[PDB]
């Protein structure tokens, strides 16, 4: 018809409803990529070729591969071998990997740019690499890494909306649910932008403010 | 003591050490001059093995010690480095700088450790900075801290990858004379610089490198006086 | 069933056909989200105050922002005004114009990338930010910026699975269209991937190839 | 002709310049020395407006430069500035690096823009370089490069921030070389330097600066030989 944001007012116990669910949906995940990225980084850190191999074939082939086909090859894909996994851990699952294999990376890199003449001292003293590594190089590593997490997260919030194709009640999928009952779309979906760009600077904000403090 | 023989390196298509040969003997203060790309780092850098030979070995106390066939940790316990860019520990504060390797690699107790500290403080002039980090020191005030922590390990050589190249001016002579007073102590020392200074007031022999290559030595007068190669003279004539 | 990747060859035409959609909505969407880049960050380096201020807002809210919430705000969000516009255009437009922020962001970082001492020398010698611009600045930037914009394209690739949503026919699409037919969902799917994966490998060595001869 | 007046500048908390005041005259060689930091490099870089002066003024030939009210390329076009990390176009070979801002700034036609460029590479010695680009040059080659460029716009002064300090010691020389070339021609010059040989050899004045202040000027002897003040002789005593 014409545009109506008042009609939306009522709707609001949803939109915020969906906000806390693309929270806890991507803090979930996250919080599940690091754990399993740090041991994913480990694994590629191994001297033992074979599970250095598939670490680094883990994370190429995620990075180097769409979310929304991870996401739909384990919904759609596993129901052939009668499986009926719910809507939220199958988007839990998929972007817990995606973020491993982004993470794995972030942790390899954090370390990599530690520069080389601390490892070069460590060493140069005597220490044994892990010995270096422990009370030299991994410290610094880490206020490398902290604030590369603090960004995964960000854009993983964007990322999460794409479980809203797989009907999870995201912050996303609102939109569809308030136009089955106004016909009206153009107006939530304005509304929902606009809660992910707000996200999207307050956690910025506070991220580089992190930073700051760190460094 | 120190054997580099016939040793070469290579990083990639870049040619470095091209058969380079040096033999230094305790209680020697040798110091290691030449123009930009000479390979006087490497050199340096293969007597504790932070570069590896492409060919060619490196004995220090007549084991070889690029073979693999040793415990290459223990062997840098005894061989320091000072570098040129400090490479201090930005998370720890001086006193931990300094007795991190001791506590760790020589099981050293704490109160020995920190006893030490105190003592190498006070002799390169950094007592009162031993709860300071790094970021609040200067360019020479790391440098004598770095040394600090080097000599806290109490290596029976040390070795100097041109410790003052990156300090100020007015900051250069305090980093010399910490290393002048070592080699009055008998400290056995590999130094390369482009102070001629230290060489002169110090320098037991100065081995001049050119193109991957030692093409002359002697000791500093031989050297800064009495040059027979014309590689050496060119050099030095730009040089001195 | 049980998995049956021989019963997958005969659809062979249809993941190719996917294949060369996901390429033309790609190239397209990425080519005018370059032109439309430049002009966004040209706006953005202008005096005059306000359009730096809505060429800033642009690019912030686009990039703050899903790419999907953008493609449905097109497609779903625009029919209640009487609009039907394709999969095709809703697609290519969003693409574009999420590209646009991101492109116009390249080549701030482009130019803010090459050494300020090329400026400061350019001036030094009596040339004006305009001359300093044209015969020492930008030669130099783009030779920052045509790498980034060469991965921009291989991560839109990526992106680009999403305009499956929509229904349109691209990469991402054709495991439906099989399933429909064979009650598959897993086969098709990694074959897809398979697909994505080298496509990026591809890709990936083409432009490091480029870069190593910058 | 050069007059900054009283000038001072900050970049944020940090206080560079607190006041300085230096007149130069058409033919004075002047040169400035002091500890780092002191802020030398920050008063040279006001006198062609790379730095703007939180207070105080600077004129060219007369005319008020940082009020706004002026065509600051025309400016630039009088006085030139040779910078410590040479600030070459990488992009552009080495004639056309000398030839670019005659021919775009002042309208030089193009076979005469050649002829003053094979001209200035002759002088510096690189006349069989023209056709090379930066890349390929050494330290020395693209000061050298940098000073014919900037000579080919034929400023009244040229600036020099520090033209050597990022060079070899091998490549020293034939930069200052140069420097003392134009220095004996005539040019007038103002250079921020550590090496002290040159302010010595071919400075006619000296200014001594500290912590953001002119503590003390004068000819080379009295700086060198006779200086009034105790942080001049300490200085100098850190440096000599
Ligand atoms: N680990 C490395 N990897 C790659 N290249 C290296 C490495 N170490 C040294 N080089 C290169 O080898 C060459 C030899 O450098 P080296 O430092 O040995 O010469 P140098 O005589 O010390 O020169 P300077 O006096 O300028 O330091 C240099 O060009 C350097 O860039
Ligand atoms: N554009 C800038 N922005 C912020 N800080 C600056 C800028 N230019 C210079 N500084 C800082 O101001 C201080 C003064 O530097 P300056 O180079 O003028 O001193 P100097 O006496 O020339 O030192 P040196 O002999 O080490 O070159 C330095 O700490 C420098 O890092
Ligand atoms: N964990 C991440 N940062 N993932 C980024 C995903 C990027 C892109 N949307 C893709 O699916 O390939
Ligand atoms: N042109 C781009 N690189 N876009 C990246 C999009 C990242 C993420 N999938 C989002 O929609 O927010
Ligand atoms: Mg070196
Ligand atoms: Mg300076």
């Amino acid at each position: 018809m014409t545009v109506d944001f008042l009609s939306m007012v009522k709707y609001t116990p949803l939109f915020i409803s969906g906000l806390i669910m693309t929270l806890k949906l991507t803090f979930l995940a996250v919080t599940i990529g690091v754990l399993m990225g740090l041991f994913i980084a480990l694994m590629k850190m191994s001297s033992i070729k074979p599970i250095k191999l598939v670490a680094s074939s883990y994370i190429e082939v995620i990075r180097g591969t769409p979310l929304l086909v991870q996401l739909l090859l384990i919904y759609n894909g596993l129901m052939q071998f009668g499986m009926n996994i719910p809507a939220f851990t199958a988007g839990v699952s998929a972007l817990a990997i995606n973020s491993s294999a982004y993470v794995a990376e972030i942790i390899r890199a954090g370390i990599q740019a530690v520069d080389p003449g601390q490892n070069e001292a460590a060493r140069s003293l005597g220490m044994t690499h892990a010995m270096a590594m422990r009370y030299v190089i991994i410290p610094q590593a880490i206020k490398n890494i902290l604030p590369a997490l603090g960004n995964e997260f960000i854009v993983m919030l964007k990322e999460s909306a794409i479980v809203s194709v797989i009907g999870f009640a995201d912050l996303t999928r609102q939109a569809d649910i308030i136009q089955s009952v106004t016909y009206r779309y153009f107006e939530p979906y304005i509304i929902i932008a606009a809660i992910y760009f707000v996200m999207t600077l307050t956690f910025s904000k506070l991220l580089s403010l992190f930073e700051r403090r760190l460094r | 003591m120190i054997f580099v023989n016939d040793v070469y390196k290579n990083f990639g298509s870049l040619e470095v050490l091209k058969g380079v040969t040096l033999k230094v003997n305790k209680g020697e203060v040798v110091v290691i001059i030449g123009p930009s790309g000479s390979g006087k780092s490497t050199l340096l850098r293969c007597i504790n093995l932070l570069e590896e030979p492409t060919k060619g070995e490196v004995f220090i106390d007549g084991v070889k010690i690029n073979n693999g066939k040793v415990n290459i940790n223990k062997v840098r316990q005894k061989v320091g480095m000072v570098f040129q860019h400090f490479n201090l520990f930005p998370h720890l504060t001086a006193i931990e700088n300094i007795t991190l390797a001791p506590v760790k690699v020589k099981k050293m107790n704490k109160k020995e450790a920190e006893e030490l500290a105190v003592d190498l403080l006070a002799k390169v002039g950094l007592l009162d900075k031993k709860d300071q980090y790094p970021i609040k020191l200067s360019g020479g005030q790391k440098q004598r801290l770095a040394i600090a922590r080097a000599l806290a390990m109490q290596p029976e050589v040390m070795l100097f990858d041109e410790p003052t190249s990156a300090l100020d001016p007015e900051m250069v002579k305090e980093v010399l004379n910490v290393m002048k007073q070592l080699a009055n102590e008998g400290m056995t020392m590999v130094v390369v610089t482009h102070e001629m200074g230290f060489a002169r007031e110090v320098g037991d022999r100065v081995i001049f490198m050119d193109d991957g290559v030692i093409v002359e030595e002697g000791t500093p007068e031989e050297i800064f006086y009495r040059a027979k190669n014309e590689r050496t003279r060119e050099f030095l004539s730009k040089i001195l």
